[PDB]
RNA sequence: UGCCGGCAUGAGUAACGAUAAAAGAAGUGAGAAUCUUCUUCGCCGUAAGGACAAGGGUUCCUGGGGAAGGGUCGUCCGCCC
RNA sequence: ACCCUCGUUAAGGAACUUUGCAAUCUCACCCCGUAACUUCGGAAGAAGGGGUCCCCACGCUUCGCGUGGGGCGCAGUGAA
RNA sequence: UGGCACCUCGAUGUCGGCUCGUCGCAUCCUGGGGCUGAAGAAGGUCCCAAGGGUUGGGCUGUUCGCCCAUUAAAGCGGCACGCGAGCUGGGUUCAGAACGUCGUGAGACAGUUCGGUCUCUAUCCGCUACGGGCGCAGGAGAAUUGAGGGGAGUUGCUCCUAGUACGAGAGGACCGGAGUGAACGGACCGCUGGUCUCCCUGCUGUCGUACCAACGGCACAUGCAGGGUAGCUAUGUCCGGAACGGAUAACCGCUGAAAGCAUCUAAGCGGGAAGCCAGCCCCAAGAUGAGUUCUCCCACUGUUCAGGUAAGACUCCCGGAAGACCACCGGGUUAAGAGGCCAGGCGUGCACGCAUAGCAAUGUGUUCAGCGGACUGGUGCUCAUCAGUCGAGGUCUUGACCA
């Protein structure tokens, strides 16, 4: 129930006498800005708001959200949940000890509507001969004429998925001198210089 | 989102050397009758000194570091690229004024064992 | 997909034998015109070339001798090209638009001085 | 690991040309025999078990001709690496001689071993083991 | 070889709701730098040839 | 489920032809990217050379104009005079 | 996306599958070297072994090879 | 396997094989339960619902089938015994020939065998996608809680109270525990590799420089041997189905009615693994069942008619590890955005001049740098003067409410 900040970069990393695998992020603190009660607005809430920007020439309207008892420029927004922290910075070096099991989330990847042979990993059908099919189709896929609505499966091409992963447990690494920095091991989603909401264990009991 | 205008890489390249402490060896340094030995594991601890007899060879990029560039001969071939970044292992050796083949890498020969493979690296045919 | 940067449509023996018979209409003219891409990858080789063209060596004059078959580039790169602007790393001939051709789509620029 | 696979000396027994093909575990280290075990992957570890083709045979002393028998390993060349920044790997391997139910006949290996075979519950592995 | 012959067609009714979704995308946005207009998307004259300064020709 | 004559729609998509590179200065003028005076490139050259054999009959020229054709079109044709 | 076309692989080399058509692999010249079968003229121009570029004491040298000291590259009719 | 011959001969082509497979359960392997002539180990039959899942070789055209080892086990009825708007024909079942008996001969056989073309411009219903818009009533950049549409689950194995309850002897649990694995979700570049069609070295043949160290055009759009970044993906590495509440079936009760005893008396309540509410994510309050917040423009008048004045969307210039277009991003100068130049790796590994041994092929030296397609960057130079489009102030009624 704590911290957010956007991904990009990794690499590997030393432990203990060795040298394993790692994954890095970077981060800052956008800081609250905004806090409400619960009367409207739903449960309890909170608001992201910044990163790195010059917001001036933005718009004439975004500006006036940000205005609290803070400054400086904001890039993105985004929110949390419920729950009780003070009213910092985003970091992992906040009051709740070093050594978390925290759960980030990707959104994409740059593609662009392509195969369900992609969508399945597998396209199997030998035919290295005729070539009528090129191996990238699944076939099959069909009956008689008893109806038929093609279902709602079929991960036929479309729009694939800046959607959230939820990569859930994924050790960190070593908190060290800096204004904050925070790594990981294994992989983490967000193609390069993502973002990432960043959440709490959960992987039930 | 982590792209703005802002160069945070001191982790990448700082808090990266934040651990580090040392200057390996870094010979290439073919063909030497004595080297560095890993520390072992196995029981409790029972540290022993005798991992593999290297020729020494190879760099690498960053913390990886395909160390190994040796192998062997009573198992035909057998490399390993260790990890050169590392605190359980013994502080190198280096020997041989070395007629220096390529370097870094090589993947090929690597069976031409037979005999005339000492330490050079040029023949006639 | 891929990205980053710096492609390729026209051949691909096109990168050592194009602008040899193309962009070579620039030593002793400059009226060169070739596409909204070429130009702007091109620079990686016009004002790029010049550290080892702001005197006179040998060396400094083979790949930039052979490499524009020609006498200009290398009988003007010395005392004509190079020092022309030996004084901005850079950034020089204002390539831009020029009137497209009318049918399709492609501008070609023109190329000159002062 | 794999079906055929060519290799180079194998338990030293006799001959220069051997075989394996089939795969079988249980994940014990000298047991015995039972119905089942494991296997249901699509090569080997190490220090297992697979049933390995006999084919060859050894000269005249305690072991037979056509023979055919469930023979076993020694090393491979896919996946693992040591941890230390490192790897350890082959590109041919031997195999031993290893009861079936068990009992690694070990006569007198010959050549460098393994050393990835200390935690493959050795036992008679890495005892005569010559190069590690 | 013929694959499905047309048989049923698509004249009226349909054929009308397919000049919407692309047409042409209306413009007129801008209007030149300075002096008369013409501009395109973000691109100097030929008039007096200018974006803000010296460029093109008459 | 006819036959011709015309309008059709498949629809503006598939496709411009063996995937055997081309840039440009300049002539012209109605604007010119594929003409023309031309330095650079490359494919064939036991060929996709030139002559004889059959053929087409008007190809070749002094050149000239887009109605139409060369499945873009064009101030090029061996279209048409 | 996919699609025809081309090339390069860790891990096994056909377990793939109706069967290595395809795919793709692969088969220099000189010398010496060479079977069961066989109407001995064959089956093999088989398998296999060394070289063939360069400075040189040197041929029928207006052109080959050759007893030798040796030169470049990981490899030498080396591309086809 | 079929009895019917009802429309299908303006014609719907066996079976099988890869892959897509998604349904059902009677359950093929877990689960909690009935019993077991079951001591344990392990089963023998039955009860309940889907939560999942179920190999590789041999032959065949194979449905099937048995042979080899595995597998927690290898399902049964789906789908014209799934399907060429996939291929395949492979058998055989199209015309050729051969055998077996036969018809007198021409010739006959789901009797046997050898080869033996194979479709086809996807308007579309529909499905995987991205856009043109319309939208619950002033116009807008964006941040949000939600029905719910999908994703959403399998399992052997060490060690431990385990050498125990049980067993007269071999051996070995109801609970869970850290631990090794599979086809199987992604991710990530910085452990492993390829890919690189232009950056280098190596070599034969041809030409252009007269000519030479020295280089280029051709050998798939790098000729041949090798190397290669930014990227991609698997063998690369990590994570993947386990707490727990409502309430099940199999089953166990507290009081035990009516037939004054008892049984889970359906009259009070509990224990019940997997489904179902839930717990991880997309979508999405336009789900017309119109939810909330930070934010911008206006105190005027003329074509039931009526203005001189906009900030947010945008043509866009140079660009994005974003892509057909395009929803998201970076500069338009109050200027560091792609390229050139520059500090540095990078790879061809010691470029060119010159002197020498001297027949000299070549070598040494100055140079582990010369040489370096998109690399952390720097330089605000090659480019950025400017210019334009919604030119506007909350519909009807009644209530909590304001002096």
């Amino acid at each position: 129930m704590k911290g957010i900040l956007g991904t990009k970069i990794g690499m590997t990393q030393i432990w203990k006498n060795d040298r394993a695998i790692p994954v890095t992020v970077v981060l800052a603190g956008p800081c609250p800005i905004v806090q409400r009660k619960t009367a409207q607005t739903d449960g309890y809430e909170a608001v992201q708001i910044g990163y790195a920007p010059k917001a001036e020439r933005k718009v004439n309207k975004p500006m006036q959200g940000h205005f609290a008892k803070a400054g400086v420029a904001p890039t993105r927004i985004l929110r949390e949940f419920r729950g009780f922290a003070p009213d910092g910075d985003s970091v992992n070096v906040d009051i709740f000890a070093e050594g978390e099991k925290i759960d980030a989330t990707g959104t994409s990847k740059g593609k662009g509507t392509q195969g369900v042979m992609k969508r399945w990993n597998f396209a199997g059908g030998p035919a290295s001969h005729g070539s009528k099919k090129w191996h990238r189709r699944p076939g099959s896929i069909g009956q008689r004429k008893t109806p038929g609505r093609v279902y709602k499966g079929k991960r036929m091409a479309g729009h694939m998925g800046m959607e959230r992963v939820t990569v859930q447990n994924l050790e960190v690494v070593e908190i060290r001198a800096g204004e904050n920095l925070i790594l990981v091991k294994g992989a983490i989603p967000g193609a390069n210089g993502g973002l990432v909401v960043l959440r709490s264990a959960a992987k039930a009991s | 989102q982590t792209h703005i205008k802002i160069n945070r890489g001191e982790l990448l390249r700082g808090i990266e050397q934040d651990h580090t402490r040392q200057l390996p060896d870094f010979r290439p340094g073919d063909t030497v009758r004595v080297d560095t030995k890993v520390r072992e594991g196995n029981r409790t601890r029972s540290q022993a000194f005798e991992g593999v007899v290297i020729a020494i060879n190879g760099s690498g990029s960053r913390k990886s570091f395909t160390v190994r560039k040796i192998s062997f001969g009573e198992g035909v071939e057998r490399v390993f690229p260790f990890a050169s970044p590392l605190v359980n292992q013994v502080t190198i050796v280096e020997r041989g004024k070395v007629r220096r083949a390529k370097l870094y890498y090589l993947r090929e020969l690597r069976g031409k064992a037979a005999r005339i493979k000492s330490d050079r690296s040029r023949v006639m045919k | 997909h891929g990205k980053a940067g710096r492609k390729l449509n026209r051949n691909s023996s096109a990168r050592v034998a194009l602008a040899r018979a193309q962009a070579t209409a620039l030593l002793r003219e400059g009226r060169i015109q070739t596409t909204l891409t070429k130009a702007k990858e091109l620079r990686p080789f016009v004002e790029q070339l010049i550290t080892t063209a702001k005197g006179g060596d040998l060396h400094s004059r083979r790949l930039v001798a052979q490499d524009i078959h020609d006498k200009d580039v290398v009988r003007k790169v010395m005392d004509e090209v190079a020092p022309k602007y030996a004084e901005r790393p850079g950034g020089y001939t204002r390539i831009l638009r020029v009137g497209t051709r009318r049918g399709d789509g492609v501008t070609m620029a023109l190329i000159e001085l002062v | 690991i794999m079906p055929q696979s060519r290799l180079d000396v194998a338990d030293n027994s006799g001959a220069r040309e051997i075989m394996c093909i089939r795969v079988l575990n249980s994940g014990i280290g000298g047991k015995g025999l039972t119905t089942g075990g494991g296997g249901n992957k699509r090569y080997a570890h190490v220090g297992d078990i697979i049933v390995a083709s006999v084919k060859d045979a050894a000269p005249r002393g305690a072991v037979k001709a056509g023979d055919v028998v469930k023979a076993v390993v020694v090393r491979t060349s896919h996946a693992i690496k040591r941890a230390d920044g490192s790897t350890i790997r082959f590109d041919r391997n031997a195999a031993v001689i290893i009861n079936n139910q068990g009992e690694p006949r070990g006569t007198r290996v010959f050549g460098p071993v393994a050393r990835e075979l200390r935690d493959r519950r050795f036992m008679k592995i890495v005892s005569l083991a010559p190069e590690v | 070889a013929k694959h499905p012959v047309p048989k049923k067609k698509t004249s009226k009714s349909k054929r009308d709701m397919r000049r919407s979704h692309h047409a042409l995308t209306a413009p007129n946005l801008t209007e030149c730098p300075q002096c008369h207009g013409k501009k395109l998307s973000h691109h100097i004259c030929p008039n007096c040839g200018y974006y803000d300064g010296r460029q093109v020709l008459a």
